[PDB]
């Protein structure tokens, strides 16, 4: 026959196919977006690491504080640099703590939380330095290194958390599975309703 | 699929050529003037160029790249401006009045077809849905091969709970099935009275009735006919049965008959036409020929059964009783269809 | 209470409401029928009452749809106010009066959705209507907002899709009737709704960056800056003062460029074509004391009018103060408008038909000294021309028996019918 | 003359309104966000906008100015895209085969007409 | 171009119906401009009116031993970038009861929040030096004086203090007065036009 329910059921097939396509397409989009970040992080080695020298270069860089709502606040801070041992190079390389720090100023080992007062960023860098200054010959850190591209830079932290990576690939797969269930339940309803209609 | 394939292929290929040329600079410039663009940044650049938006957030900086962009501007703009309207025109033409009627228990429906037009539908609904009728739960289903215009769609929105429209042809048994003709109480076929050729209009309405009767012999059909000789062809259909309510309203027969009866009594054609039009009593206070005319126009002719306390009485007595004390103008006729029978039979 | 995010709870409340319901519908279609293989009514009176409320059929129903129109604007204005605030934050339900108002509006939209759901013939068709989808993506997240004592500027922008139903509401109210006016309101509603909705999606996506990029590449654009960006994109101007910088944003802009350019280039010419067609030669003649006038009609054409005015306004006549009024159903071309500008103080033109008694009243035929009817001498059929000029005279004499008529006739046998 | 008058008048009038609005900033912003544009710079801006070229060398920076530019983009694009083709179509249709024949002494000529194909 | 370019009745009725179109356009423009000024003033009006008003007293003053640059104008196309002394001033307030930097007017804070003042910039370094000295010698002596009345914002600026408001209420008032007047004028045009139409027919029947 034809039936009254055909319009809603065929629209339900169009939705289920659009979700299958959108699941696969967003999987490729996130695939290319995460390709360079995921390789650039997961190619970094994990190593045991120990401090071997510390110093200030006798010169200052500028950070920018924010008040909240439209401030620049450009303010000087001491440039402290720290050199560390690692299992691959076994030689002098500059510690940068987090990746962001390296990307924003690789000549210093730290950037303080920038503030309206020069004195607070000075004492913050002193309060940070007096830790790594005493860690000379201490029990090893665990730290990250990249011999293929960064033979003289060292990191304390990863470039991204695996949670945000996982969520970007979970919801495309869930979208695809939901689309498949909509297609299957709709085709099941269409093909079973005609058996019930003949059996009535 | 041809337009989509050529559009996407050209765009992705041209983005790859500008990618290569911008990432490896002008040879004369000793390759020093290269620009670090990703492939996706080149795909975005070409879309922003083809569409003619041209933000200039990113643009080709090398001479080879600018060179290529001049030829891409000459070819790719004409490609985008030609293809994008046409790909959008080949998509989303979703037929709004496909689908079919779903009947509900205890509620009947009728199918209306033929000359479906704004004036014809609005005139039909004014007489059919009139408040001088009784509780008319009958749903009205229109079947017509042309999509309704905005005015006629608006007329259907004003009747949302009692009118439905489905696009289709009376000559197609699938469309007759979509409109549930096998359960319709009647089918009504409207004629174009003002057509250029009455014989082609009547021959078209003859086609409609043979199609509806072919799909279901037992449906009641009501149809307008223009010419009387075409009405004689109509009753040669084997399942057409005027003894059970198949009605051909012949306009030439009834028109010339109204005129003929007005030759015996002037104005009879006026009151007969007023008795079938549904109209309320309009009140006018000024002493005018109109105040007494409008009182007369408020009447229509109605059928009813009579038996309790009227079986076996004389026809005049029966008229006197319901005229004098029930205050309604009594039986003009009726047993069979006998007009004003008298004291016998 | 900062340092925690809850956006997924707002989004899940919409996704679970829409799909959860949809599966209940379907599972109900697979269980009702399966039971029969394994093993006037009261409901209709409720469905009738709900349908009679959903349309403006009764006083109550027409009050309801006027509230739907007003609260659709009100709920969109609340989103505009909220768009200036942080993308996620805490706000107490007993302190922030905007969230109380947003509650009262969304409680009304829940009840209106309930009436629509009751009135619908097929629940599955209804559940997949655009107006139903907009309610699942905008009603549940407000109840989550009040329960969590928090806000997220998530899919709130979908409120702008309620403007699409304004042409339907105005058709129910018997306000929109004419085809051009319904077109105009349809085109304006779809254009404005699409633009404001698409501006809200790019707003959300640019203010919350690419997830892979760990959200670090976001751009601080206001909602109005996104509305301006989409207009500059749709029109194809594309200044590049502002543009989408995130990958998700650039992605969306590729699909908006494919859909929104065709929408602007199709709709803007047509909305301008449905407006401003103001009839220049409507209005009517005003007579002045001591100065008579004549009405001229029939074959009004540049050669006929210029020949007529050369003989009528000749200087070999005496002080002819008579004003000349032309009545013709076709608008004059630029040449004939220029001929009337050269006679500015003694000729007036009004568009209309000699067969319409309203147009005869506009031209003041009851006070005209004479009416002049010009014939087409060079017509293809003299009998159709004479029969047309016969019609004109019976119309003018029907409106006013006593007016003097002067008329050209082609054939002599048609002059006998005239008298 | 109608099309030229309406085009030029609209363009020069709209350039004057954006001139005033950009040189005297947003009232809420305490008039501090004004931009020093000359009138001719506003005439150039509106032509670059109407034509849809939109270089963005100059553009409206104030909120009132951006506001006006949204309504000018809705009205002025349709005005330019309708009027400029038609003004160009009403000009330059110069009849190439007007003029007349000049005879020369001692050389006769014939005239050919009718079915010229 | 875009999209490959182009592909009874009475005599007075016309003026009166045009007068209705004008009155409705003024009603619409009144309401629309009220919403436009509403959104434009929303963030400024909240950001100013959320600031508290307080009694305030100076508690320390100093120059940071370093200079910022201002720009003078001659009139007609000058840059004139010139150094001035950065003086900073700390002040007591009733909400924080603690050290916060005074910035005088809001503009100053927005242009250079590390200093408490900016002089009227001039072609001579000596005049901007002595101007900052002549300003400083006031706030330098106001230590322990009778309180100022001053403005503060605990929700967003816990270490900045202002002597002045961010806008005057007069320009705010005018932005919302003329939309309302526009709406009222539009209503009077509609009412007087409908009154003329509906009364003229009564006079015409009574004549
Ligand atoms: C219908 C069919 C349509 C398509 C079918 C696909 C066929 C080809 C797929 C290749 C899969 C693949 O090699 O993954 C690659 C990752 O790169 C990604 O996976 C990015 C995700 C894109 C999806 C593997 O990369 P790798 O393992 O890192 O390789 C080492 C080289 N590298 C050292 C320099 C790191
Ligand atoms: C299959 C689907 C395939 C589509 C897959 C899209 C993946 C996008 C990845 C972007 C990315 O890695 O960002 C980079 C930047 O790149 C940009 O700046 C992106 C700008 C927008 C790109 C829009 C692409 C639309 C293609 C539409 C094509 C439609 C037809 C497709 C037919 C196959 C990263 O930046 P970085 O500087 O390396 O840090
Ligand atoms: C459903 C899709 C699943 C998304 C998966 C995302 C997964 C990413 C989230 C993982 C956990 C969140 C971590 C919180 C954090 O790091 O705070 C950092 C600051 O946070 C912000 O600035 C806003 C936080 C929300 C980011 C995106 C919100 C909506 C954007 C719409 C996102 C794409 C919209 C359209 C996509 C085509
Ligand atoms: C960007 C454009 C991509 C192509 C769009 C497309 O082909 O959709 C197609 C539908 O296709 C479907 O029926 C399923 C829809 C899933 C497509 C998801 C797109 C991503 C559209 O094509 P169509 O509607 O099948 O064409 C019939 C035209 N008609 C509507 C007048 C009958
Ligand atoms: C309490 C708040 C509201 C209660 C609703 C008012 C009373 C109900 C309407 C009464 C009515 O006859 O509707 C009329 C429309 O008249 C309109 O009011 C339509 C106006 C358009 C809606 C715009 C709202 C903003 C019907 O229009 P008509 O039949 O053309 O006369
Ligand atoms: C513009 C109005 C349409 C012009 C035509 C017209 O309306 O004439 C009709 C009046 O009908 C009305 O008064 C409807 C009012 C239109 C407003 C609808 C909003 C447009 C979409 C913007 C979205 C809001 C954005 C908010 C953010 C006249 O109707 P009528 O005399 O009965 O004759 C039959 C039809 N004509
Ligand atoms: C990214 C995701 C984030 C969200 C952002 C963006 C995604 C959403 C974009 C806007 C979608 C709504 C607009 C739309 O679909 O237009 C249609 C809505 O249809 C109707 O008006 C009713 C049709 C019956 C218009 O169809 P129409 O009115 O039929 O068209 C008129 C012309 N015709 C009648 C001749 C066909
Ligand atoms: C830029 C457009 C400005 C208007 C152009 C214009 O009207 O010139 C006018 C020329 O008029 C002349 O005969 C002399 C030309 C001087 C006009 C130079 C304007 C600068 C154009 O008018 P036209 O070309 O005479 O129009 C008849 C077209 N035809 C010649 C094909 C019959
Ligand atoms: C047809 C119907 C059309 C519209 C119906 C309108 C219904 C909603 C009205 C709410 C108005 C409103 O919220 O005022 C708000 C500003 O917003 C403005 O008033 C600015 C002008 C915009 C108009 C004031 O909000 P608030 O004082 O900020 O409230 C506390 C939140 N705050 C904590 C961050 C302090
Ligand atoms: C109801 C009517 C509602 C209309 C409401 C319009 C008011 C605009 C507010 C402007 C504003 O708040 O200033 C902001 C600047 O933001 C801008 O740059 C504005 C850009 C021009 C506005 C174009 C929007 C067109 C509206 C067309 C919409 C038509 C459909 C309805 C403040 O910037 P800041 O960075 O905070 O400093
Ligand atoms: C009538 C509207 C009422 C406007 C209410 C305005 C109210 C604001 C004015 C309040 C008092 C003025 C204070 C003077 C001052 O501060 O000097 C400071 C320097 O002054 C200038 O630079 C120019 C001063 C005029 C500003 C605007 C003029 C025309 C702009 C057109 C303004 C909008 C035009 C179109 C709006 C859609
Ligand atoms: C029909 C709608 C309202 C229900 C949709 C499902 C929604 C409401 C579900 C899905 C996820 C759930 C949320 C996830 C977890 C939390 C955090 C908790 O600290 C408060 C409750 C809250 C916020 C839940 C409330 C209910 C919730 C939002
Ligand atoms: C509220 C959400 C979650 C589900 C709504 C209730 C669903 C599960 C139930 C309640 C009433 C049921 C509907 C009532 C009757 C009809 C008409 C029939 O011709 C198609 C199925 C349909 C449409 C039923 C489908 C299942 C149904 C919609
Ligand atoms: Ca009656
Ligand atoms: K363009
Ligand atoms: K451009
Ligand atoms: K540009
Ligand atoms: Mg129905
Ligand atoms: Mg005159």
């Amino acid at each position: 026959t034809v039936t009254a329910l055909k319009a809603g059921e065929d629209k339900s097939i169009r939705l289920g196919l659009f979700l299958i396509i959108s699941g696969v397409v967003s999987l490729f989009i996130f695939g290319f977006c995460w390709l360079s970040p995921a390789l650039q992080d997961l190619q970094a080695t994990e190593a045991n690491c120990t401090v071997l020298s510390v110093q200030q270069i006798g010169e200052v860089f500028e950070c920018t504080f924010t008040c909240g709502a439209d401030c620049r606040g450009t303010s000087q801070y001491p440039c402290v640099q720290v050199y560390v041992n690692n299992s691959e190079s076994n030689s002098r390389a500059l510690l940068h703590s987090d990746e962001h720090q390296l990307l924003t100023n690789p000549k210093c080992s730290y950037i303080p939380p920038c503030k309206r007062e020069n004195q607070k960023n000075l004492e913050s860098v002193m309060n940070w330095q007096q830790y790594w200054k005493d860690e000379i010959g201490s029990q090893p850190f665990t730290c990250y290194f990249n011999q293929h591209q960064r033979p003289d830079d060292v990191l304390l932290h990863r470039t991204h958390d695996e949670i945000v990576l996982l969520h970007c690939f979970l919801w495309p797969l869930v979208t695809f599975v939901v689309g498949v269930l909509i297609v299957v339940l709709t085709i099941c309803a269409k093909s079973l309703a005609v058996k019930a209609e003949a059996m009535k | 699929v041809n337009l989509l394939s050529i559009f996407i292929s050209t765009w992705l290929t041209a983005a790859g050529f500008i990618h290569l040329v911008e990432n490896s600079g002008d040879p004369w410039e000793n390759f020093q003037n290269n620009q670090a663009l990703t492939y996706w940044e080149c795909v975005y650049l070409l879309m922003v160029t083809m569409s003619t938006v041209g933000y200039g957030d990113v643009y080709a900086k090398t001479t080879l790249g600018r060179l290529f962009m001049v030829f891409f501007i000459l070819g790719g703009l004409a490609m985008f401006a030609s293809y994008v309207p046409e790909i959008i025109e080949l998509i989303g033409n979703r037929k709004k009045y496909g689908g079919s009627y779903s009947a509900v228990s205890g509620r009947k429906h009728i199918v209306v077809c033929g000359h479906i037009t704004l004036e014809s539908v609005s005139n039909f609904l004014k007489d059919f849905l009139h408040k001088d009728r009784d509780d008319v739960n009958v749903e009205i289903v229109f079947l017509h091969n042309i999509s309704p215009n905005l005015e006629l769609e608006a007329l259907f929105k004003r009747h949302f709970t009692q009118v439905e429209f489905y696009q289709g042809s009376v000559l197609n048994p699938h469309d007759l099935a979509r409109v549930k003709i096998e359960s319709a109480d009647a089918c009504l076929i409207l004629a174009n009275k003002y057509c250029a050729d009455p014989d082609a209009e009547d021959a078209s309405n003859i086609m409609r009735v043979i199609s509806i009767k072919n799909y279901h012999p037992k449906i009641r059909i009501i149809t307008q006919m223009l010419q009387y000789h075409n009405k004689a062809h109509l009753l040669n259909i084997p399942s057409w049965n005027w003894k059970e309510g198949d009605d051909a309203i012949c306009l030439a027969e009834l028109k010339l008959g109204f005129i003929a009866q007005s030759c015996l009594a002037q104005g009879l054609s006026t009151m007969l036409a007023n008795l079938f039009s549904m109209r309320s009593f309009i009140k006018i206070e000024e002493d005018t020929w109109q105040k007494y005319y409008l009182e007369g126009v408020s009447n229509e002719m109605y059928t009813e059964y009579l038996s309790s306390a009227f079986v076996g009485l004389s026809f005049p007595t029966v008229c006197e009783l319901c005229f004098v004390k029930l205050k309604l103008l009594m039986i003009a006729i009726e047993s069979r269809i006998l007009i004003n029978p008298g004291n016998h039979l | 209470s900062r340092g925690q995010r809850m956006w997924w709870a707002f989004l899940a409340s919409s996704m679970v409401t829409f799909f959860g319901g949809l599966f209940i519908i379907l599972l109900w279609r697979t269980l009702k029928y399966l039971w029969t293989v394994c093993c006037v009514g009261w409901m209709t009176s409720v469905k009738d009452w709900a349908g009679v409320m959903i349309s403006a059929q009764t006083l109550t129903g027409r009050v309801l749809v006027v509230l739907v129109f007003a609260l659709s604007i009100g709920a969109l204005v609340i989103y505009f106010i909220d768009s200036s605030n942080p993308i996620e934050s805490c706000q107490n339900f007993y302190k922030d009066f905007t969230l109380q108002i947003d509650m009262a509006f969304n409680v009304f939209f829940l009840l209106y959705f309930g009436l629509r759901f009751i009135a619908a013939n097929d629940k599955l068709w209804f559940w997949l209507e655009v107006n139903s989808v907009v309610d699942f993506f905008t009603v549940p997240p407000v109840f989550v907002s009040v329960y969590l004592n928090r806000s997220w500027l998530g899919l709130r922008f979908l409120r702008a899709l309620r403007l699409i139903q304004f042409s339907e509401i105005l058709q129910f109210l018997n306000i929109l009737k004419t085809s051009n006016s319904i077109k105009l309101v349809n085109l304006l509603s779809i254009f404005i709704s699409t633009w404001l909705t698409a501006a809200g999606f790019i707003h959300l996506v640019e203010n919350s960056g690419d997830p892979w990029e760990n959200f670090q590449n976001n751009q601080a654009l206001t909602y109005w800056e996104c509305v301006y960006l989409l207009m500059v994109t749709m029109s194809t101007v594309g200044y590049g003062d502002v543009y989408a910088k995130t990958t998700l944003g650039r992605l969306f802009m590729v699909f908006f460029i494919l859909g929104g350019l065709a929408m602007f280039a199709s709709y803007v010419p047509e909305i301008i074509e449905l407006i401003g067609n103001r009839k220049k030669y409507g209005g009517s003649y005003s007579a002045v004391s001591g100065r008579k006038h004549i009405v001229v009609c029939g074959h009004i054409t540049l050669e006929s009018v210029s020949n007529f005015l050369k003989d009528f306004l000749h200087k070999d006549r005496d002080d002819v103060n008579v004003e000349i009024v032309f009545l013709h159903n076709i608008s004059p071309n630029l040449e004939l408008e220029a001929l009337f500008k050269r006679h500015f103080t003694q000729v007036e033109f009004y568009q209309g038909s000699v067969l319409n008694p309203h147009d005869l009243a506009r031209v003041k035929i009851e006070s005209a000294d004479a009416c002049l009817i010009l014939a087409n001498k060079y017509c293809a059929d003299p009998d159709a021309e004479d029969a047309s000029n016969i019609m004109r005279v019976i119309s003018i004499k029907n409106y006013h028996p006593k007016i003097r008529i002067i008329t050209q006739m082609l054939q002599y046998h048609n002059k006998a019918h005239l008298l």
